[PDB]
């Protein structure tokens, strides 16, 4: 069974350094993509950088130069090096899978709290429901695309998020057949026909059109 | 015997980024004012060798290579740039006595339900030579379950296919795009 840890908790004061760490098995990390996702306190999911196999890389424009990304083959992890700090990067850090189209980021962390001293909408916002009803999703893109860039995730309060749907209503293996997908044009929709007492979570919208940038919407809660 | 150069550009149909194809423009004479004064062009930012003598320098031998490949991608294609496209599927060298020619074309290759006949590859092991071809499609593994051929989790398909379709067309418009290298040609011969 695929799995990743991390070690990376600890408080720096503004202008120290910290590194990080994930350990991978079953997969090898040379070969493999790797991303590491920012999700700030009370906002939506940010991306941070990206690794291809071989020594391309890109980073985010909002933090370049601070932070630095490297593979290491010997012990089969990826440190995320980070020389310089401010203020307003205080959040949690996942590091995780990525397989662009087919598939994007099967298999996340487990999430590591730091702390110092195109886009995308989604419209219906609480949509409260008990057991017995139906629930279906909206969130919407300001530039069309060909639908097969989209992802859906969910993401129980205290964990990490995990992938329902990928590539345009292709789901996952093991995922039930309550959830399902269908979008077309600019609305893009996520509907479930019944609603288990576990499935109160919070869902997010994602699209990988661009090469090295996704972007991750607000999300919806339930 | 005017350069063929007219003939290879001005073409119904061409390959794929991955099994891109290479011509040989034999000895001939080749005036490229007609490449300059054309309006349909729309990226002909050219590199290393001075444009306007282009007519006039003599080389050895010309290579044309061409592909199909997206909108928002034909940036990568220039030297000293890294990424999906150029990295893997076809890699340019830090400087080369050529330039590149780039131009819309969206009626003539995108159909409304979608065209799957072009292909890009997406899983390699390591970067490409400049100036290298790899068209063999074997199963690309992540390397800790051997995969003996049956796709599934841990063994994927390298190649991925294109979707065009009629839309915004700021990226994803397909663009064609052709190189030239420079390594017994010559334009006026006045
Ligand atoms: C290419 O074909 C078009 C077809 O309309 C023609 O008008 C043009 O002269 C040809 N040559 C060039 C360089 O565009």
């Amino acid at each position: 069974e695929v799995q990743l840890l991390q070690s990376a908790g600890g408080l720096v004061q503004p202008g120290g350094s910290l590194r990080l760490s994930c350990a991978a098995s079953g997969f090898t990390v040379s070969a493999n993509y790797m991303s590491w996702v920012r999700q700030a306190p009370g906002k939506g999911l940010e991306w941070v950088s990206v690794i291809y196999p071989g020594g391309s890389t890109f980073y985010a424009d909002s933090v370049k130069g601070r932070f630095t990304i490297s593979k290491d083959n010997s012990k089969n992890t990826l440190y995320l090096q980070m020389n310089s700090l401010r203020v307003e990067d205080t959040a949690v850090y996942y590091c995780a899978r990525d397989l662009s189209v087919a598939g994007a980021f099967d298999i996340w962390g487990q999430g590591t709290l730091v702390t110092v001293s195109i886009v995308l909408t989604q419209s219906p916002g609480t949509l409260s429901l008990s057991p017995g009803e139906k629930a279906t999703l909206f969130c919407r893109a300001s530039q069309t695309f060909s639908s097969n860039y989209l992802a859906w995730y969910q993401q129980k309060p205290g964990q990490a998020p995990s992938l329902l749907i990928y590539g345009g209503s292709t789901r996952a293996a093991g995922i039930p057949d309550r959830f399902s997908g269908s979008g077309s044009g600019t609305d893009f929709t996520l509907t479930i026909n019944r609603l288990e007492p576990e499935d109160f979570a919070i869902y997010y919208c994602q699209e990988y059109g661009s090469s090295p940038r996704v972007t991750f919407g607000q999300g919806t809660r339930l | 015997n005017l350069c063929p150069f007219g003939e290879v550009f001005n073409a119904t149909r061409f390959a794929s980024v991955y099994a891109w194809n290479r011509k040989r423009i034999s000895n001939c004479v080749a005036d490229y004012s007609v490449l300059y004064n054309s309006a349909s062009f729309s990226t002909f930012k050219c590199y290393g060798v001075s444009p306007t003598k282009l007519n006039d320098l003599c080389f050895t031998n010309v290579y044309a290579d061409s592909f199909v490949i997206r909108g928002d991608e034909v940036r990568q294609i220039a030297p000293g740039q890294t990424g999906k496209i150029a990295d893997y599927n076809y890699k340019l060298p830090d400087d080369f006595t050529g330039c590149v020619i780039a131009w819309n074309s969206n009626n003539l290759d995108s159909k409304v339900g979608g065209n799957y006949n072009y292909l890009y590859r997406l899983f390699r092991k390591s970067n490409l030579k400049p100036f290298e071809r790899d068209i063999s499609t074997e199963i690309y593994q992540a390397g800790s379950t051997p995969c003996n051929g049956v796709e599934g989790f841990n063994c994927y398909f390298p190649l991925q296919s294109y979707g065009f379709q009629p839309t915004n067309g700021v990226g994803y418009q397909p663009y064609r795009v052709v190189v030239l290298s420079f390594e017994t040609v010559c334009g006026p011969k006045k």
